[PDB]
């Protein structure tokens, strides 16, 4: 029942043909299985200098739960779908290193611009097709290095929080504090919705999430609803209610009991529908004490 | 003249061919194209009009059964004089006279009309028709057009598109209906893209994809044939009623729409369909889902859209409980970057005249940045540098959907689907050409691989490793991943020779298997009876146990056969060569599917490959002791066990086992472990499992122990022969 | 649960049967029996003497004769049972009455015995027919004592 | 050895391999059947365990098909033909069991009512007029007579 915190680092299954005979693909499956059915939160940090690639981010995004899955990113980590050698292999190929050249290096652009004149001797024609290939050639290992960076640069978090996928960039000197009371508060939300899903299950998660929310701004005033978006003030906030006893402060109470009056009452309404054999029989029961004044309401109608 | 709608085919090179009954004008039809290629269409076309004046359908009617013989004889005598193996055939219909009449009549009207003549039809192989004939109700007078459409593929299937004509560009509207409405003008669609596509997979060694439900008929009918022998069969169904599809489609929110339309359409690499069709094992009719990879749209890479598509019609699969068909061939993830920066981005040196003394920093001219700024394109920052202004680019977002870290929210998306999935609904996969990646772990998601020979289940290829070692020590992708390795090791299933015969093999699983999660297993009235006797007898010496199982030839009256204990010809082994003192696999009893294990009691000779990285690695060759338990008996043991309670099956273990294997390697390789995870696995299973020891077999300590019945007494049965100990 | 696996269960056996009827007859409350007793009953009178009788006593003893050929005891005890139908015939009115008049709104089982009630063809069966109409409907609005009551508070 | 084994009873039987097949098949089957009539027994009513649900369909047998007939149960053949014969009617002729289950399913789901009035009573009234909007001038009458 405890919640995880996983600082995730995998670049990816190795590949080679004994440890792929030997089987690496199905225990990186049954993970995915276990994770899946994990109940609390996951607060999961790929620390700085770190990245995380493909199969071992398929595995681990949080969308699979969102309900219970977090994830946050260093500045300096780095993570996707394909390391950057390969996304550049694919992506990066002659046609994109004589382009990128031709349109970046100043020597090699001026070469491109001889080479672009009509009515050239064909000493000078020549003799720039050679200048094209040298240059070139022993140009060609850095500017590999710079597309692989450059690719890697596609895989940002910018990106991928905007793209929602992200909840947070942190820092790490303080994330540990930031962890902290953004983890509290995950399991006291946690805790609550855990109460009310206790009281009606058909609900989902998602409008229940609404739920608490609606009725905070709303018996707070819409004037309020900024204090929701700091972690801990609403921890402070939630566990009052919760916490302290035959106050004022039973109104969430008292709300939620209301919803389950309801989801009772729909309970019964659903069950005379599929059996509505039982309706007279179950008042009885049921009127067997009650007031007398209700005594007089049934005779009314 | 201009009614005769003669633009509709003008994408087209027509030779006018002289005919009697002159308001019949047939041209015969060349495909034109340009000067790269060389025709490959040759269609004969006919267009009437008929203005000849229930008395009109008997009148129309002779006037039709009239011009069908005249008009087919011209055809013919077209054939005779000249063949160019034509193949989309048009005839036009246009009845300017305006009767009263309803649709569906009209329908079986035209089904009577095309059926009667069959193989006429196909002798001179006709594909399109279109008519139309004016009507109106009777008070009002007011005679609109209803262009009824004919529509028919390889096969004498046909599906009709009828209509009325409908406004301000005019357009066909009438259930569901294909073209539910476009205008009347359309030039006619070539072909040749279709072959393009088709060249190019063949090429890649496959089928085009839109090919992929006739494989399916054609598997199909040789599973109708082969199986009659095994089982008591009804007579075939007409192919015409043998199946039914229908395409699913994503409507602008992403959600399904059913579309009959055209195959070809499609935008993205993606592709799916509901099919339902009767079978021996379900005459009464069952039904599927199928997702698969286009590998033509950018080999099958996995963008949203693809995603989306997977993903929604997979959850409206676990919505009704169904199976789950997945035809992998592909690249993973689609990857890409954003293009509008790629040819605008700036490199700043550390010095220009010297690139190799490093870069600071990459940047677009402020004229270029302000533009696609506003776009939600990149972020950047303004920076001052040797007098310039420079916008450094800090986080690129770029306008193309589909390339970003949105494909990985929609693929974690569908990952959690999927493997709540394989938890809960049928899951099956096909390995065609090649599975990179995303696409392998998907297959593995699937648990269920059937796998050509030359495809390969990988994640990283052997190219990529051998650069990382600075050598090529790997040549073929296969060696990382092909049958020889996944059949080897037991992540493949089944192997075969073709795509023909892979989908034929799927079949032949499927036919063992329930139409849905909440549905009950297909029963077969089998040809091999019950009260038989087993004629092949186990022995204290070891023997293939496959003749205990599925008999053997009798040595003696030959080409007489020892009888196995299961049905003749039903026993179908997986995951054969990987642990081979065990055989697990798929079979019938008495015409109910069980899977079923049991235990090789010679020693196995097992060859390990040299991993080729390693310089010490040779290929060794070990010695794997009959009944005993390996770390990959037990494994494979643990996910035939699973697996196939996971399709719903019973499960039947004919058990001979002197122990564990209690040495120091196969210790240190964890036979514990899976020892706990076999009770696991029993723990979770739903339906009886039955275990027999058959005679001069043993079960000793360990093995009897993790299978003691109070796992799941509820769902397990023991028995031992005398003749065990 | 635990008993199970011996057999040892005679004792059990017993005890096991003697509960276990009259625990499956008390399910639907006192309306079990009052359901369940009458209306196997009256499939019993009703079975017995609609076999009784497809055609003419005589040419129907022969046809009942020669289903059960061998022996004509539980035949005889039916034969012996349609001689006294005026007997029998008032106290189904009895059955039919004190239920029908109890009754009203009750249930597919018996609405199903009743249309197979209704094919019944007699002359001393002929009150139980115009009884399967009447009480359906009657059902539907009676004029009984219960809405006699109904209609006194109407007035 | 198995005579030892099937003594102590962490096994059923002895069998021999010859009639091995036949045997097997029927059991099999009929395993089979139970197991779907069980998940049917389930749904009708959670609260029973799979234990007492192998009791109670061994007593609907004996009940159904006689005393007499209980070592019926131990032969293959006859109970599976028993299981078959029940699934056969839908929206037909119905069979008595049926008609029970649906009577446990009805007496749980008022119990499951009574439970949630014990816990809050108060709410009765105004779930009553809800109540009362079928079988209502009877059920008004038998109130006001009591």
């Amino acid at each position: 029942g405890l919640p995880l915190m996983v600082f995730a680092n995998w670049r990816g299954f190795s590949g080679g043909m004994k440890d792929m005979y030997d089987q690496v693909l199905k225990f990186g499956a049954y993970i995915v299985d276990g994770l899946r059915e994990c109940c609390q939160p996951v607060l999961v940090y790929i620390p700085p200098q770190a990245e995380l690639r493909g199969g071992s981010w398929v595995v681990i995004d949080s969308s699979i739960n969102p309900r219970h899955m977090e994830m946050y990113a260093d500045r300096e980590s780095r993570g996707s779908v394909l390391e950057p050698e390969g996304t550049v292999e694919i992506k990066f190929r002659r046609k994109d290193l004589v382009k990128t050249m031709r349109r970046v290096d100043p020597v090699y652009i001026h070469l491109a611009e001889r080479l672009g004149t009509p009515e050239l001797s064909t000493a000078e024609r020549k003799e720039l097709e050679n200048k094209l290939k040298e240059r070139e050639e022993f140009l060609i290992p850095i500017y590999h290095q710079v597309a692989v960076q450059f690719a890697d640069l596609h895989d940002t978090p910018g990106r991928m929080q905007e793209k929602g996928v992200i909840s947070d960039i942190l820092d790490w000197k303080t994330s540990r504090t930031f962890f902290y009371w953004r983890l509290r508060r995950l399991l006291l939300e946690d805790l609550v919705k855990k109460k009310i899903h206790n009281a009606n299950p058909e609900l989902t998660d998602g409008q229940i999430q609404a739920m608490l929310r609606r009725w905070f701004v709303e018996v707070e005033g819409t004037v309020k609803a900024y204090v929701w978006d700091n972690n801990k003030d609403l921890a402070e906030w939630l566990e009052k209610q919760l916490t302290e006893e035959d106050g004022v402060h039973s109104v969430i109470e008292e709300n939620i009991k209301c919803i389950s009056r309801d989801y009772v009452l729909k309970q019964i309404r659903s069950l005379v529908q599929a059996n509505p054999e039982v309706a007279m029989d179950s008042i009885i029961h049921m009127t067997q004490h009650i007031s007398p004044t209700q005594r007089a309401e049934v005779i009314r109608i | 003249a201009f009614q005769l709608e003669l633009n509709r085919m003008r994408n087209f090179d027509l030779t006018a061919i002289p005919c009697a009954n002159h308001k019949m004008h047939l041209y015969l039809g060349a495909a034109k194209v340009e000067v790269g290629t060389e025709v490959t269409d040759y269609r004969f076309f006919v267009r009437a009009i008929i203005r000849h004046s229930e008395a009109s359908f008997e009148y129309l009617q002779n006037e039709g059964e009239r011009l069908l013989l005249e008009a087919m004889d011209e055809l013919e005598v077209a054939f005779n004089n000249t063949n160019v193996r034509t193949d989309c055939n048009h005839i036009f219909l246009n009845f300017v006279p305006t009767v009263i009449m309803d649709p569906s009549k009209i329908e079986e009207s035209v089904r009577s009309m095309v059926m009667r003549y069959g193989s006429r039809l196909w002798k001179l192989r006709v594909l399109q028709a279109e008519l139309k004939i004016n009507i109106r109700l009777t008070p009002t007078g007011k005679a609109i057009p209803i262009r009824l459409f004919l529509t028919n593929e390889s096969g004498y299937y046909l599906d009709i598109s009828l209509y009325k004509e409908v406004t301000a560009q005019i357009m066909f509207q009438a259930k569901q209906g294909p073209l539910h409405g476009m205008l009347i003008n359309t030039p006619y669609v070539t072909k040749d893209l279709l072959q393009s596509k088709r060249f190019q997979a063949q090429s890649l060694g496959t089928t085009y994809i839109y090919d992929i439900p006739e494989m399916f008929r054609q598997s199909l009918i040789k599973l109708w044939e082969s199986m009659s022998t095994q089982a008591f069969l009804p007579s075939p169904p007409l192919p015409s009623d043998m199946l039914t599809y229908t395409e699913l489609v994503l409507d602008d929110q992403g959600q399904l729409v059913h579309m009959n339309r055209l195959p070809g359409g499609n935008e993205i690499g993606m592709v799916a369909w509901k099919m339902t069709f009767k079978s021996p094992e379900y005459p009464e009719g069952r039904d599927i889902i199928v997702i698969g990879n286009d590998i033509t749209y950018r080999i099958g890479s996995f963008g949203p859209q693809e995603d989306l598509l997977f993903l929604r019609a997979s959850e409206l699969a676990r919505a009704e409980g169904i199976p789950r068909i997945y035809v992998s061939a592909n690249s993973g993830a689609r990857i890409g970057l954003a293009e509008e920066i790629r040819h605008m981005f700036h490199v700043a040196w550390v010095d220009p005249e010297d690139p190799y003394k490093g870069y600071r920093y990459l940047y677009l001219t402020p004229q270029d940045y302000k533009r696609v700024s506003a776009l939600n394109s990149v972020h950047c920052e303004h920076v001052e540098d040797e007098g310039e202004s420079r916008y450094k680019i800090t986080d690129i977002i770029g306008k193309e959907e589909g390339i970003g870290p949105e494909n990985l929210r929609g693929s974690g998306m569908i990952a959690g689907e999927s493997s709540l999935a394989y938890n809960e609904i049928i899951t099956i996969s096909l390995v065609t050409c090649r599975a990179i990646g995303i696409g392998a772990y998907l297959v593995r998601l699937g648990q269920r691989t059937i796998q050509v020979e030359n495809s390969h289940l990988i994640l990283t290829g052997a190219g990529a490793l051998n650069k990382v070692l600075g050598r090529e020590v790997y040549t073929s992708n296969n060696q990382l991943g092909g049958i020889q390795i996944m059949h080897n090791n037991g992540v493949t299933h089944c192997t075969v020779c073709d795509d023909f015969e892979g989908v034929f093999t799927v079949l032949h699983w499927l036919s063992y298997m329930p139409k849905s999660v909440h549905s009950s297993v297909p029963l077969l009235n089998s040809k091999d009876p019950i009260d038989r006797i087993i004629e092949f007898v186990p022995t204290k010496t070891p023997y293939d146990p496959r003749w205990m199982l599925a008999g053997r030839p009798h040595p003696t009256q030959k080409g007489q056969w020892l009888s196995g204990f299961f049905d003749y010809g039903s026993f179908s082994e997986i995951m054969q060569p990987w642990a081979q003192t065990v055989v697990v696999g798929r079979a019938r009893l008495g015409g109910i599917p069980v899977g079923v294990v049991a235990v090789e009691t010679r020693t196995v000779e097992l060859s390990i490959p040299a991993d080729p990285a390693n310089l010490d690695s040779e290929a060794k060759i070990i010695q794997q002791a009959g009944q005993v338990w390996f770390p990959d008996s037990a494994f494979k043991t643990y996910q035939a066990i699973k697996d196939f309670n996971r399709e719903g099956l019973p499960l039947m273990v004919f058990a001979n086992w002197r122990g564990f294997s209690g040495g120091m390697k196969d210790m240190y390789d964890q036979v514990l472990k899976f020892g706990a995870y076999i009770v696991d696995g029993l723990r979770e299973c739903c339906q009886p499992v039955l275990v027999y020891i058959p005679p001069q077999a043993e079960l000793r300590g360990g093995s009897w122990v993790v299978i003691d019945s109070s796992i799941n007494p509820r769902h397990m049965e023991m028995y031992a022969d005398r003749e065990s100990r | 649960a635990t008993l199970n696996r011996k057999s040892e269960r005679e004792v059990f056996f017993m005890n096991t049967q003697s509960i276990v009827q009259l625990v499956q007859r008390y399910r639907s409350g006192i309306r079990g029996h009052m359901k369940a007793v009458v209306m196997d009953l009256l499939r019993q009178y009703l079975r017995v003497e609609t076999q009784f009788q497809n055609g003419h006593y005589d040419k129907c003893v022969f046809a009942l004769r020669e289903e059960n050929k061998s022996d004509m005891n539980t035949v005889l005890n039916y034969i012996f049972s349609h001689a006294q139908v005026t007997k029998k015939n008032l106290l189904v009115t009895m059955l039919i009455d004190q239920l029908c008049g109890r009754d009203p709104t009750l249930t597919d089982e018996l609405l199903n015995i009743l249309t197979e009630l209704t094919q019944l063809s007699k002359t001393t069966n002929a009150k139980v027919a115009l009884r399967a109409r009447q009480v359906l409907i009657a059902s539907h609005l009676p004029s009984y004592e219960l809405r006699h009551n109904q209609v006194e508070s109407i007035f």
